[PDB]
């Protein structure tokens, strides 16, 4: 019924313009609003267009007034956000939804378009060993992968080809301060397997397209 | 702005339990008997979904379980009983004037029993170290419930401000945390001092649970 394009990377200064096809519903009666999210910032309303009979009267959160612009298109089922003067801040996964005309609720949202605004150029991450410590209590010892200073996300790991997939916890990355993203991933292994299996993280990043198989040993 | 404070931020619920989840708006969001509150629903990697719109009128093909109240300033969304399926993060919306806002959010988060995490320490790889960073690893793996204090000390200063902590969703098998909390230092801050340590405090350990090595 709803789906959003036109997403990517973009750094502070510049603008953006994305994209939103419907159907489903009466399009050219529907109020259609955009909502971001930014993870940890929640849901922040972005901007809306109407009509329904009249106007295409246009409101914007106030943040975003001026550097954003909505419109629409009645005859494609489309509206369109132009984003202009990009910030760091405005980093976040862009929905359109229709809102109801009576509760002004957004009813039915697309699946989202991400825009990503940063200063830091594309690269793949830098993969270490997180060892097995040496000594220990129940026989189990927890080994992992650190994978460091990347950008955009995301990264994907896997043990061992997805052979090892039990007691695998991949952490949510990190944004660090220089504007790179950081995470870990650790398993739980047989303390008594350590000199007889080998354990190798596979660290796929797709915007770089690079894929580091990194082995972790004592 | 009308600011909407929807709590809690995180509420524990068991399966077959009750869930209450508040929002209260900074003014009211009357206006001719209507109450212009809406709720949604959001799961990992989806779209919000409408459950509800004008406080109380269930969005059609809601599941019954689902009910919403309240009126002026203070509203409410009750789940009960609460399926496994129901699991997720609640927002609130306003809808009584420009900027539509939202609440910051309610997980529900499955109840089980106390678990206490595991904890293990990681000193930088060589390999990191060669590159002229330092990363130092303290895992906490499988606990419950998520609240858990790490405190690093470094020759016993405590370390402020040069760590970060991620945590993991609910385990599916067994509702359980882990968590991450990664002290970074230069090659020089880390060569200047011996001994590591990364203190844990939860509910799950009698007293705390101090991991350390020594540089070496």
């Amino acid at each position: 019924q709803l789906q959003e394009t036109g997403g990517g990377l973009v750094q502070p200064g510049g603008s953006m313009k994305i994209s939103c096809v419907t159907s489903g519903f009466n399009f050219s009666h529907a109020w259609m609003s955009w909502v971001r999210q930014s993870p940890g910032k929640g849901l922040e309303w972005v901007a809306e267009i109407r009509n329904k009979s009249d106007g295409y009267t246009t409101y914007y959160a106030p943040s975003v007034k001026g550097r954003f612009t909505v419109s629409r298109d009645d005859s494609q089922n489309m509206v369109y956000l132009q984003m202009n003067n990009l910030r760091a801040e405005d980093t976040g996964i862009y929905y359109c939804a229709q809102s109801s005309p009576y509760s002004r609720a957004m009813d039915y949202w697309g699946q989202g378009t991400t825009v990503t605004v940063s200063s830091a150029s594309t690269k793949g991450p830098s993969v270490f060993p997180l060892a097995p410590s040496s000594k220990s209590s129940g026989g189990t010892a927890a080994l992992g992968c650190l994978v460091k200073d990347y950008f955009p996300e995301p990264v994907t790991v896997s043990w061992n080809s997805g052979a090892l997939t039990s007691g695998v916890h991949t952490f949510p990355a990190v944004l660090q301060s220089s504007g790179l993203y950081s995470l870990s991933s650790v398993v739980t292994v047989p303390s008594s397997s350590l000199g007889t299996q080998t354990y190798i993280c596979n660290v796929n990043h797709k915007p770089s397209n690079t894929k580091v198989d990194k082995r972790v040993e004592p | 702005d009308i600011v909407l404070t929807q709590t809690p931020l995180t509420l524990p619920v068991s399966p077959g339990q009750r869930a209450t989840i508040s929002c209260r708006a900074s003014q009211s969001v009357d206006d001719n008997g209507h109450s212009f509150m809406n709720w949604y629903q959001q799961k990992p990697g989806q779209p919000p979904k409408l459950l509800v719109h004008a406080a109380s009128y269930v969005k059609s093909g809601v599941p019954a379980r689902f009910s919403g109240s309240g009126s002026g300033t203070d509203f409410t969304l009750t789940i009960h009983p609460v399926e496994p399926e129901d699991f997720a993060t609640y927002y609130c919306q306003q809808g009584y004037s420009h900027p539509w806002t939202f609440g910051g959010g309610t997980k529900l988060e499955i109840k089980r029993t106390v678990a206490a995490p595991s904890v293990f320490i990681f000193p930088p790889s060589d390999e990191q170290l060669k590159s002229g960073t330092a990363s130092v690893v303290c895992l906490l793996n499988n606990f419950y419930p998520r609240e858990a204090k790490v405190q690093w000390k470094v020759d016993n200063a405590l370390q402020s401000g040069n760590s970060q902590e991620s945590v993991t969703e609910q385990d599916s098998k067994d509702s359980t945390y882990s968590l991450s909390s990664t002290l970074t230092l230069s090659k020089a801050d880390y060569e200047k001092h011996k001994v590591y340590a990364c203190e844990v405090t939860h509910q799950g350990l009698s007293s705390p649970v101090t991991k350390s090595f020594n540089r070496g």
